[PDB]
């Protein structure tokens, strides 16, 4: 598969790099670590703070506010490594920038990088 | 485990002259190397191991396509390099209990030959930005004396650390901008939200200069992460995500804007030819010449390898040669020599490879340089 | 010390009681930038857009600490009951650019 | 014929206290007909709408709108949703809001509300599409404010 194709999202697989939340990620599936598709995994720190995207879901047709908070204080996974830029900014519009660590807010000061998660915060445009 | 054909030339030398050694009744007496002294040719490489806590920059021999020697950092860090050659430094992260516990914020310089650390300075309060290895966020002032960090929160700031006296100095507050461009002793500039530039004058005590010049660019150009920037020359060149190239002079002290040139052809972005990639622009002083890493590629796929580098002449915006580079590259950076070379980074294979930089040719590559290489650094001793 | 958390957890804008004292986040900004209040008065933070906001007053400002406000979602409130008379600077952890000021007397 | 409701509790707005002056616009006959402010982004009433913002309004809602002790309007979001609408607007400064932003009856003629009015959605900062109390001809010649 071309890695410079556009990007085609899939609603199957959540440890696919195509699953269709993950259109902004950067760094690990939690859900390969002991984590879910929306939860950190045991021993790690939540983080608060995030970069966001708007990804669009091929179920329903809609387009959903993804928001990729990091779960932290843990050395990197290792494990489902993805990239994906979809609306993707530049770091002066930090607000939908992604190699920013988004580690704020998490427990204890945690800004290790470990995995992220995709929940939904809301619907899109 | 793989070797390429310049490490294999390497080790059939060593065999050759442990072979002879030995036949003429030499001994072995094991001792502790000392690098070769800087020279154009050296040319470092970063390897931010997909975030790993641990990380690993290699010194490498471009001329000979061997790694010279190579230095241990901690999580995300910023390297710099002197111009001069003189040290090498970078700011990094560490922590009590490998990636949690209590964390620290340092400063370090090594010396250039025997990469001993020369200084370490702790930064008060765990000010870093921590982000994805963006060379321009850590700076040096043109005299070497000074290192500039970022911090992003809780509010923009730029940290000050006098390497002279190996000392921390002081938190500098500025607008909401981002990346550090030193001039002078007491000025950089910076990239601003609302797209202009800040000049920020500084010194031991008081609040800054603060500057703004005209916005350059509208909300709907994005500028990339990695901007190419000669301090010698007072030279930004500043790609956007379609291959547009904004060029700033600050030679004069103050900011200068230039025309902008297209870096890919009217039949390129017809063809849906964009940059991409981490390093993405290289600058060659001397020559005066832009680099671009370019391919085929949708909109939204901007940080993928690309196979293809443009070069054109950064006074006319002429295009002077298109090379095709046979791999998956990531960075590219030239040396600032008379007859410079093309460094080509994958992050992909971990191998950096090394092409003539007029002619576009692969000479040599050097393997196994870590869990995901990005960053390429090289020193203007002219 | 300066001011009371009435609730650690973010609630339903419905629950906000009418007539409250607030100050609606929307299309990346505080609506009301320099809100004067009493003191005693209790300052309602109402997100109306998809993107998460929250109110960030670093260290010195309410106290000894910083106050890490929690993100809130479309349609989620957070309050602040003030108790000393000054003004109050505060912004959006993850958009450094947002900033709002409460003005206590 | 647009309906003219207090935007707080739905009573039916009063026009018998409006002052006699100002009434008889055609720019106010329209608009109590049509619910359209022909004002909007006319250039020949700006530089006088500009004027009544400055010293009725800018007190609380800031120099360019942008908002100070009172909330912005230069945006696409409304504390009451109507006021995207001219009818609502128009309603919200007629019969008020609560607090210290109350009727304007008192102080404005029919007339001057309108042009009041106008300034306001000069100031607007988001997207010409969006900006529904425009016509085509007005979309096409508008821009985002900037100071
Ligand atoms: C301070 C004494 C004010 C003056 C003078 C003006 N306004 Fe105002 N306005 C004020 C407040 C405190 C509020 C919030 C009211 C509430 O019930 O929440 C408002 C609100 C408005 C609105 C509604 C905005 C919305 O989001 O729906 C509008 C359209 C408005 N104000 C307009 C307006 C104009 C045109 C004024 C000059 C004639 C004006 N206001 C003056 C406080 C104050
Ligand atoms: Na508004």
């Amino acid at each position: 598969t071309d890695p410079r194709a556009k990007w085609v999202p899939q609603d199957n697989d959540i440890q696919a790099c195509d699953y269709w939340r993950h259109c902004s990620i950067d760094g690990n599936i939690c859900d390969c670590s002991g984590g879910s598709l929306t939860n950190c995994p045991p021993g790690t720190k939540l983080a608060t703070a995030s970069w966001v995207a708007s990804c669009y879901n091929p179920t329903d047709g809609q387009s959903y506010l993804i928001a990729y908070r990091d779960c932290c204080g843990y050395n990197v996974s290792g494990r489902c490594p993805c990239l994906n830029t979809e609306g993707e900014l530049p770091v002066y519009r930090p607000e939908f920038a992604n190699d920013i660590i988004w580690c704020f807010g998490a427990e204890d000061d945690a800004m290790t990088y470990h995995c992220t998660i995709s929940p939904i915060v809301g619907k899109a445009s | 485990e793989a070797e390429t054909q310049a490490q294999e030339t390497q080790g059939q030398a060593a065999a050759r002259a442990a072979a002879a050694d030995l036949a003429a009744g030499q001994d072995d007496e094991p001792r502790i190397l000392e690098a070769p002294a800087p020279d154009a040719r050296r040319v470092y490489v970063n390897d931010p191991a997909h975030f790993a806590a641990v990380t690993q920059q290699f010194v490498i021999d471009g001329e000979a396509g061997r790694v010279i020697g190579m230095i241990d950092g901690g999580f995300l860090p910023n390297p710099v390099v002197a111009d001069d050659g003189s040290f090498i430094a970078h700011a990094s992260t560490v922590f009590s209990r490998i990636a949690r516990g209590e964390r620290t914020d340092y400063v370090e310089v090594f010396d250039p030959v025997t990469l001993l650390p020369t200084a370490d300075i702790e930064l008060p309060d765990a000010p870093r930005f921590l982000v994805g290895t963006y060379p321009w966020m850590t700076s040096l002032t043109p005299d070497g004396k000074t290192l500039l960090f970022y911090q992003f929160s809780p509010a923009p700031a730029v940290g000050v650390v006098d390497l002279e006296g190996k000392a921390f100095k002081r938190m500098l507050d500025v607008p909401d901008c981002y990346h550090i461009f030193p001039t002078a002793p007491d000025t950089f500039f910076m990239h601003c939200r609302d797209g202009s530039l800040a000049k920020v004058a500084f010194g031991t005590e008081g609040t800054p200069e603060i500057t703004h010049t005209e916005v350059f660019h509208p909300e709907d150009e994005f500028l990339i992460n990695h901007p190419a920037y000669s301090q010698k020359a007072g030279r930004l060149v500043w790609p956007t995500y379609t291959g547009k190239i904004h060029q700033i002079d600050l030679s004069s002290g103050d900011a200068k804007f230039l025309p902008a040139v297209e870096a890919l052809t009217e039949a390129e972005r017809a063809d849906g030819w964009r940059p991409g990639g981490w390093q993405q622009v290289a600058y060659h002083r001397a020559l005066d010449r832009i680099y671009l890493l370019v391919d085929q590629r949708d909109e939204w796929r901007h940080k993928t390898a690309s196979r293809f580098v443009v070069v054109l002449d950064a006074k006319t915006g002429e295009r002077l040669a298109k090379f095709e580079m046979g791999h998956e590259i990531d960075s590219i950076n030239v040396s600032q020599d008379e007859k410079p070379l093309l460094y080509a980074l994958s992050t992909g294979d971990k191998t950096l490879y090394i092409h003539d930089a007029e002619s576009g040719e692969e000479l040599r590559s050097v393997n196994q340089l870590g869990h995901g290489p990005q960053v390429i650094t090289t020193a203007d001793m002219g | 010390d300066k001011a009371t958390i009435p609730s650690e957890s973010p609630f339903a804008a419905a629950e906000v009681a009418d007539g409250a004292i607030v100050v609606d986040i929307a299309k990346m900004k505080y609506e009301t930038p320099e809100l004067h209040v009493k003191v005693g008065d209790t300052v309602t933070w109402i997100n109306r857009e998809a993107m998460p906001h929250n109110v960030h007053f670093v260290a010195g400002v309410l106290g000894e600490a910083a106050l890490k406000g929690p993100m809130m979602k479309k349609e989620q409130a957070y309050s602040l009951t003030f108790t000393e008379a000054g003004t109050y600077d505060y912004h959006c952890t993850p958009h450094p650019f947002m900033r709002g000021k409460v003005v206590v007397e | 014929a647009p309906q003219f409701f207090n935007i707080i509790d739905g009573s039916p707005l009063n026009f018998d206290d409006a002052m006699e002056e100002g009434r008889d616009t055609e720019a106010v006959k329209h608009f109590l007909e049509t619910g359209e402010n022909v004002y909007n982004e006319d250039p020949e009433i700006l530089p006088e709408a500009e004027e009544l913002y400055a010293g009725m309004c800018s007190g609380c809602h800031g120099h360019y709108a942008e908002g100070k002790i009172g909330p912005g309007l230069n945006d696409a979001y409304w504390t009451y949703p109507g006021n995207e609408t001219d009818v609502g607007l128009f309603s919200t400064l007629y019969g008020g809001a609560t607090g210290q932003m109350g009727p304007m009856w008192g102080s404005l003629t029919l007339d001057e509300m309108l042009r009041t009015m106008a300034w306001v959605r000069h100031l607007y900062t988001g997207d010409p599409k969006d900006a529904s109390w425009l016509t085509d001809e007005q979309k096409a010649g508008f821009t985002p404010f900037q100071p």
